[PDB]
C-alpha cells in the first residue's frame, strides 16, 4: 500500500469584495496631534 | 419410599432450535499514517 496521492488543484478561486475604499492608516498615524499614553487613541479599521 | 424414589419424567416432547453467532472475522483496518498525521501539507511531511 503505497503512500496516500491527492488530487492536483486545476485552478485557483481568489475572491475580494470590490470597490472598498483605502484605509489611509497612514493619514491617522501621521497626524501631528499626538496622545499621551494616558490618553491612548483607537481606530478601527473595516471594509478597506 | 421404601426402595423407589420420585421422578418427573417426560410424556410428551418438541424440538426447539437456538441461534449462537459466533464472530471469526472483523474489518481490516487499514491507517496511512503519513496521509493520516500531515494530509497535504509537505511542513508537516518535513517534520514527520
Ligand atoms: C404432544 O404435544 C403436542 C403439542 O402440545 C400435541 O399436539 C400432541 O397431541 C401431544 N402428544 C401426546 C402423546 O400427548
Amino acid at each position: 500500500d503505497l503512500s496516500g496521492f491527492t488530487v492536483k488543484p486545476v485552478a485557483t478561486v481568489h475572491r475580494r469584495i470590490p470597490d472598498l475604499p483605502d484605509c489611509d492608516i497612514d493619514k491617522w498615524l501621521n497626524n501631528f496631534n499626538v496622545p499621551s499614553p494616558l490618553n491612548w487613541e483607537r481606530k478601527i479599521f473595516s471594509n478597506c | 419410599v421404601g426402595g423407589l424414589y420420585e421422578i418427573k419424567i417426560p410424556t410428551n416432547f418438541t424440538i426447539v432450535g437456538q441461534e449462537e453467532f459466533i464472530q471469526t472475522n472483523s474489518p481490516k483496518v487499514t491507517i496511512d499514517c503519513s496521509l493520516f498525521v500531515c494530509s497535504n501539507y509537505a511542513a508537516c511531511h518535513d517534520l514527520l
